[PDB]
């Protein structure tokens, strides 16, 4: 299990266990629901490009303690 | 210094 750190906007650090085998559709649609938001309203920021749905962990480059920054978009969802 | 921890359930 890979523990990301997403850094909130009030400094809130989330620890999202993610498995390595899974999509990013899954993480991004679930920490939607633990904010109580739909999805799309929150952008993934990872390196300055936006994480999308069809997103792998296997892609990119990502690892334990990795840090992903979430912004809500302008399209409020 | 604020932690919350999340699980995910990984498909087969």
């Amino acid at each position: 299990y890979i523990k990301l750190k997403v850094i909130g906007q009030d400094s809130s650090e989330i620890h999202f266990k993610v498995k390595m085998t899974t999509h990013l559709k899954k993480l991004k649609e679930s920490y939607c629901q633990r904010q109580g938001v739909p999805m799309n309203s929150l952008r993934f920021l990872f390196e300055g490009q936006r994480i999308a749905d069809n997103h792998t962990p296997k892609e990119l480059g990502m690892e334990e303690e990795d840090v992903i920054e979430v912004y809500q978009e302008q399209t409020g969802g | 210094n604020n932690r919350d921890p999340i699980v995910i359930s990984d498909s087969p």
